[PDB]
């Protein structure tokens, strides 16, 4: 029941990265936009630009 | 990779089929061995 900043307690979480030679299955939230036809644009297609 | 074709009678069908891609998985390991499993 003691207060204070260095006194409540506290929850911590540690994300700790690793990296290696086997594949990284692992990516974050790539975000798409919307289709756009008939017009000249730039493209990313799953990587192939 | 694979492909599943009729059989008509003679088992073993005779002509060109290739396979297709079925499954292809990140895992990264080291494969030098492998067995057969039958039920």
């Amino acid at each position: 029941p003691t207060y204070g900043v260095g006194h409540q307690p506290y929850r911590v979480v540690v994300l700790s990265f690793e990296l290696l030679h086997a594949p990284a299955t692992v990516c974050g939230p790539k975000k798409s936009t919307n289709l756009v036809k008939n017009k000249c644009v730039n493209f990313n297609f799953n990587g192939l630009t | 990779y694979s492909k599943h074709t009729p059989i008509i009678g003679r088992d073993f069908p005779q002509g060109f089929s290739a396979l297709e891609p079925l499954v292809d998985l990140p895992i990264g390991i080291n494969i030098t061995r492998f067995q057969t499993l039958l039920a």
